[PDB]
DNA sequence: ACAGATATT
């Protein structure tokens, strides 16, 4: 059951370490593919994962990312918009996504609007690129035909001002 | 066999507008003892006798309001004692003009008094005097009859004779207490507190001997909006934002200047990444041409609080010498009454006439004449509020007979006038939007169409800009230097007086004829400083003042409390809130947080020990 | 030495 898992998860975009499934998994042996991706999903990525972005991603020498990936969102800061105000309307609303696969680290950039993705979106919320997607000067382009967002649950974003 | 009529108005210029309208043109001149009024006499009948009229004025407000002459002086009353314990009695204004004996010995006859005068609060307290004045001297009432009546207008042209008829009603007493009570707490609650600060602050700091700390419900939250936006402007970070700028060049030498879609990047990287997509690229595409018909609309009617923002930014004279030179052109006749919050026209009004009687001056006469041949607009629907017509001109004015303020003055309200009466500007506001890559920039431009209130108010015009291409999309346009500007995010700077009278207006703290004062008093109490373009730069005295308020009982500052005892008022005049009452929870809870300032003062006291 | 608000002609 553990290849016939792994090659699901692998279709489906999800890149997860055999220990991090096993966590994931739930106590009987036998274990379903969306009941395991509800579980884990619910989860903070960085405990379970593999690695996925190669180790130069954030340094602009690669330019192109491909096949599906799903990655977690830490924090989200509106580029467009001085620190103080933040929901300033004087401009359009450009997003600077600090995105992280458990072992490295990797910066998107909105370049259009989503209405998918938003300030009031809670850390540890999981996004799923799909296709190739565009990196420039080490910034991942995010426009809306690659971005699906999974609704996500985590403690953290306690305290917001 | 005859029966004496009196009648009282407010100011001997109504005398004479009513006396001569109700009268038919037989009238007196029997100028009284005081020497300041006038008597008129005319024969009428209103109960079906023949009635003797008598009718005159008592100018300004009458009595006012003022503590007993024991707890006037400082080294003798403790401030506390101002709350409840102290005696407040209603004292002759200007006692030198005898009132109070004019109207007792003019008050000779019964069956008839009626009350011409203003149709505000104000006007209720005055009328409200002048009874308790008259009524003691006044012949006895035989058996039941009214005696008492009430005059309402907002006109005094054609709706007098209506009114002296049919709406003759009797004046409001439960109004007639709203600013018989905003007078005694605004006395008592001031006055104590500014004769605690400055007793307290002259024995206890060199710097501040023979100076004046004062308190009040108006001039504290007017000295805390300078100090607030004070507070921001020393709590303010500049920040380094990034904004690409890329021309292009469309004819031969034409250099037409875009501007970014996104109109700035707050990073370094993200700056840097939107440059590597446009820099090298050499040709610029066009996506979308928009010509459009905008319209700027035309000024409303002139009231008092937009002339003072206007005299404070654009003539640069200060809110007290605005209000004294227009008060001066109203006493000359030149212009309306010049203490008005109505934004509207009145139905009945010589529009026409008035724009006429400009029509020999070379600074409008062509503009006045071709609109007279061509036609008048109305003018806008605004915010009426019955209290008198808004600032207009009432006479031709030239450069010889007045000058200086007066006419720099009288020259901003005939051309708002004009303005008003003119039409409405048309602009073609044409954007074209290139494509400079994976980037997207747009470009501007005004061109005006048929200049209307801008032909005689040159300040609002539209600029002259050079006009754009006209482009029909698929266009080549080769492009410059793409270039990315750095930029400081610019603190904000001091409160102009505009800006601060419209602060006063939106909460409420003070009256049209109370904001210069308010102004001009926190101007001279050394509380603010005006600088460069009339900005009020607090001073230390204010921030420490504020600053200490906000420490001790932060609520005597904030603009609300002017508003919420105003509701209180408004509650009593309407009849719903009893009047005893309300004014003893009010001057219970101000004793409760002055008997808190008193004690907690020690935290003023070392945020002043920092200062002098 | 005071509040605020108003102020003929
Ligand atoms: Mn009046």
């Amino acid at each position: 059951m553990a290849q016939v898992a792994g090659a699901a998860l692998s279709q489906a975009g999800w890149y997860l370490s055999d220990e991090g499934i096993e966590a994931c998994t739930s106590s009987p042996d036998k274990v379903n593919v969306n009941d395991i991706i509800l579980i884990a999903l619910n989860t903070d990525l960085r405990t379970i994962g593999k690695k996925f972005l190669p180790s130069d991603i954030n340094s602009g020498k690669v330019e192109k990312l491909e096949g599906p990936c799903v990655l977690q969102i830490q924090k989200i800061r509106n580029v467009a918009a001085p620190k103080d105000n933040e929901e300033s309307q004087a401009a359009p609303r450009m997003l600077r996504l600090q995105m992280t696969d458990g072992h490295i680290s990797c910066t998107a950039v909105e370049f259009s609007y989503m209405s998918k993705i938003s300030l009031n979106t809670p850390p540890g919320t999981k996004v799923k690129l799909s296709g190739i997607v565009d990196i420039k000067n080490g910034f991942l382009l995010l426009n809306d035909s690659n971005t699906t967002v999974l609704g996500g649950e985590v403690e953290h974003l306690i305290e917001k001002w | 066999v005859m029966k004496t009529v009196l009648m009282v108005a407010e100011k001997p210029s109504l005398a004479q507008s009513i006396a001569k309208i109700l009268s038919r043109g037989s009238l007196s001149s029997h100028k009284g003892l005081n020497g300041a009024c006038s008597v008129h006499e005319y024969t009428g009948t209103f109960a079906g006798q023949p009635v003797r009229f008598k009718m005159t004025s008592v100018c300004g407000h009458v009595m006012t309001l003022d503590f007993l002459g024991k707890y006037n002086k400082w080294d003798k009353v403790d401030p506390a004692e101002l709350f409840s314990q102290a005696p407040t009695e209603k004292k002759e204004a200007n006692p030198k003009l005898n009132m109070v004996k004019f109207l007792q010995v003019e008050g000779r006859g019964c069956d008839y008094i009626v009350l011409w005068l203003d149709c505000d609060k104000e006007g209720e307290n005055i009328c409200f005097e002048v009874l308790d004045a008259v009524l003691p001297v006044m012949n006895k009432a035989h058996g039941g009859e009214k005696t008492v009546f009430r005059a309402r207008f907002s006109s005094i042209t054609d709706t007098d004779i209506c009114n002296a008829m049919a709406c003759l009603g009797e004046p409001d007493h439960n109004e007639a207490l709203s600013v018989d009570a905003r007078q005694e707490l605004d006395l008592r609650i001031g006055c104590a507190f500014t004769r605690f600060q400055t007793k307290y602050f002259q024995g206890k700091y060199g710097d501040l001997d023979s100076s004046l700390i004062s308190f009040g419900p108006c001039q504290t939250p007017t000295l805390g909006f300078c100090v607030e936006r004070h507070d921001k402007i020393q709590s303010f970070k500049p920040e380094t934002y990034w904004v690409l700028q890329a021309k292009v060049n469309t004819d031969k030498d034409r250099s037409l200047l875009l501007d970014w879609d996104r109109v700035r990047v707050f990073d370094r990287e993200i700056a840097q990444m939107f440059l590597n997509m446009t820099k090298l690229e050499k040709e610029a595409q066009v996506e979308a041409t928009s010509r459009k018909e905008k319209a700027k609309q035309r000024p409303l009617a002139l009231n008092t609080v937009e002339m003072l923002r206007v005299a404070s930014s654009s003539l640069g004279m200060g809110p007290q010498h605005a209000m004294q030179t227009a008060e001066r052109l109203y006493t000359q006749g030149y212009i309306s009454f010049p203490r008005t919050e109505t934004t509207h026209y009145p139905e009945n009004f010589d529009l026409k006439g008035s724009l006429r009687q400009q029509a020999n001056h070379p600074y409008w006469a062509d503009t006045v004449k071709r609109l007279l041949a061509e036609g008048i607009n109305r003018p806008r629907k605004g915010h009426d509020a019955g209290d008198h017509p808004p600032i207009t001109p009432m006479k031709s004015a030239t450069e010889a007979e007045l000058g200086g303020d007066a006419w720099r003055l009288y020259e901003y309200i005939t051309r708002h006038f004009i303005a008003t009466v003119s039409h409405d500007c048309k602009y073609l506001q044409s954007t074209i939007s290139f494509r400079i890559g994976p980037e997207l920039f747009t470009c501007s431009g005004k061109t005006v169409l048929s200049p209307g209130f801008t032909e005689v108010m040159p300040w609002q015009s539209v600029p002259l800009e050079e006009s754009l291409p006209t482009c029909q999309r698929g266009d080549a346009f080769p492009v410059g230097e793409v270039k990315m500007l750095e930029k400081q995010t610019n603190p904000p700077d001091y409160l102009t007086e505009a800006e601060l009278i419209t602060l006063m207006e939106k909460h409420g703290i003070g009256t049209d004829a109370s904001i210069p004062v308010h102004i001009n008093n926190i101007c001279q109490r050394n509380y603010v400083t005006v600088e460069s373009g009339r900005r009020l730069k607090p001073t230390n005295l204010g921030i420490v003042l504020v600053h200490g308020y906000y420490k001790i009982d932060a609520e005597l500052v904030l603009p609300t409390i002017r508003s919420a005892v105003e509701k209180q008022l408004n509650l009593i005049a309407q009849g719903k809130a009893d009047y005893r009452q309300v004014l003893g929870h009010t001057l219970d809870v101000f004793k409760r947080k002055f008997h808190y300032f008193v004690d907690s003062i020690a935290g003023m006291d070392e945020l002043m020990e920092v200062s002098f």
